[PDB]
């Protein structure tokens, strides 16, 4: 059982910067049987480097793999638009090949709070039998957010799904909406509908919420 | 060189079995083994097994074990992968991957199973779900404050199948602030996704906004008129 980590989970870097993507084992292992790869958005995954440091064929000098042991690195120098994408790491040794979760690289910028919008369902929704609640998180910056719903003060779990931008090529931010699926049964029982959001933009975490009927 | 091609998108049954081909082009046969890799969506590359063809040397994941098998048909030179048992954990991307090598092989008659994979396949897509083509049903997202002259509104495309669909605003006049977020399939086996945009708070009573959503497999256009709910 021989498990991959990666660190960070995303690298935000300017053009022409550096930067060190770390892949992490369970145990020791050869560097005979570590390879990374590279997927940009939409793309097939392409192999960048094999047996830790052997760089593949077409493959930019830009890019540099090191380690041993149970710690190896990406070095990506000189960063370059074409280089944004997720970056992955593999074992290929023994009988069970397995992969690191990935890191994200995109473009830098300043941190920017999310601005926080709250919809209620739509009249024409509810009378279809289901209730939605859609909680906006609109440019913000970095990648990292958290969303908690609560109805009546109760926190919710298992009934939401998220779905985020890709980094917006102006001005390099995200957006994000959650929403909430309820029934009409189970909407119409409660009254205060919040969504908490939690980024390192805000000095605390910031709550929308409406109360159903306009109260 | 080397090249992988493999078959077309497919959409299964949960609890059916699905079946893809990747047939090479290029070099040897029996040296190199196929190694499949799958992503879902949002989430990283996971290995699935891998099999030197003819040959038979073969592994399998852990998490796929009695419900994967592999297998290849010699004269038509093309490998398969089965899996049966489908829930919507197994909705993805599937790659066929393998090592160039030697590519012709004149000095090896070796097989190698253990390798890093440069020569990868276009992908084939496998989406599980329970459900057939159905058009989406499309909802307002009303915007009411007393956020700096700044509102937001939108619509809420839901239960529809399959992908795609286009959403544009005011026939595609209004295109700044426009926010149209990835589909997700929810529990019911449909898609769903939203559709926002950022405008001045102070035209609410005067701008008109309408959402023009269009759903190709089901031959739907909706046109919603968003206002603000008094
Ligand atoms: C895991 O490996 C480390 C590092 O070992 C070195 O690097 C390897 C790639 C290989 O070349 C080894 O032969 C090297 O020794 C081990 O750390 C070493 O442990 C030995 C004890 O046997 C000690 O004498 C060395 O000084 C250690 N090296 C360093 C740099 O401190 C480590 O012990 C291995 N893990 C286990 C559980 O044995």
């Amino acid at each position: 059982e021989i498990v991959l980590t990666q660190s960070p989970v995303t690298l935000s870097l300017s053009s022409g910067e550096t930067g060190t993507l770390s892949c992490r084992a369970s145990q020791n292992i050869s560097s005979s049987w570590i390879a990374w790869y590279q997927q940009r958005r939409g793309q097939v995954p392409r192999l960048l480097i094999s047996a830790a440091s052997a760089r593949a064929a077409g493959i930019p000098d830009r890019f540099t793999g090191r380690g041993s042991g149970t710690d190896f690195t990406l070095t990506i120098t000189r960063l370059e638009p074409e280089d944004l994408g997720v970056y992955s790491c593999q074992y290929y040794g023994g009988s069970f090949f397995t992969f690191g979760p990935g890191t994200q690289v995109d473009v830098k910028r300043t941190v920017a709070a999310p601005s926080v919008f709250i919809f209620p369902p739509s009249d024409e929704q509810l009378k279809s039998g289901t209730a939605s609640v859609v909680c906006l998180l609109n440019n913000f910056y970095p990648r990292e957010a958290k969303v908690q719903w609560k109805v009546d003060n109760a926190l919710q779990s298992g009934n939401s799904q998220e779905s985020v931008t890709e980094q917006d090529s102006k001005d390099s931010t995200y957006s994000l909406s959650s929403t909430l699926t309820l029934s009409k049964a189970d909407y119409e029982k409660h009254k205060v509908y919040a969504c908490e959001v939690t980024h390192q933009g805000l000095s605390s975490p910031v709550t929308k919420s409406f109360n159903r009927g306009e109260c | 060189q080397v090249q992988l091609v493999q078959s077309g998108a497919e959409v299964k049954k949960p609890g059916s079995s699905v079946t893809i081909s990747c047939k090479p082009v290029g070099g040897t046969f029996t040296n190199f083994a196929i190694h499949w890799v799958r992503q879902a969506p949002g989430q990283g590359l996971e290995w699935v097994g891998g099999r030197v063809p003819v040959v038979g040397i073969y592994k399998y994941g852990k998490k796929f074990h009695d419900r994967l098998r592999l297998y290849e048909d010699d004269p038509m030179k093309t490998v398969f992968l089965e899996l049966r048992s489908l829930t919507s954990d197994d909705t993805g991307v599937y790659y066929c991957t393998r090592w160039r090598g030697c590519g012709m092989c004149p000095y090896d008659t070796s097989s190698y199973y253990n390798d890093a994979s440069d020569v990868w396949g276009p992908g084939t897509k496998v989406i599980v779900s329970a459900a057939s083509t159905k058009g989406p049903s499309v909802f307002p997202l009303a915007p009411s404050s007393k956020s700096g002259g700044t509102a937001a509104l939108g619509c809420l495309v839901k239960d529809y199948f399959p992908e795609p669909v286009t959403v544009s605003w005011n026939s595609g006049a209004l295109t700044s602030g426009v926010h149209t977020f990835p589909a997700v399939l929810q529990s019911s086996g449909l898609y769903s996704l939203s559709s926002v945009v950022t405008v001045p708070s102070s035209s609410l009573g005067t701008q008109t906004y309408i959402c023009n959503v269009n759903h190709k497999p089901s031959n739907t256009k909706v046109d919603k008129k968003v206002e603000p709910k008094s």
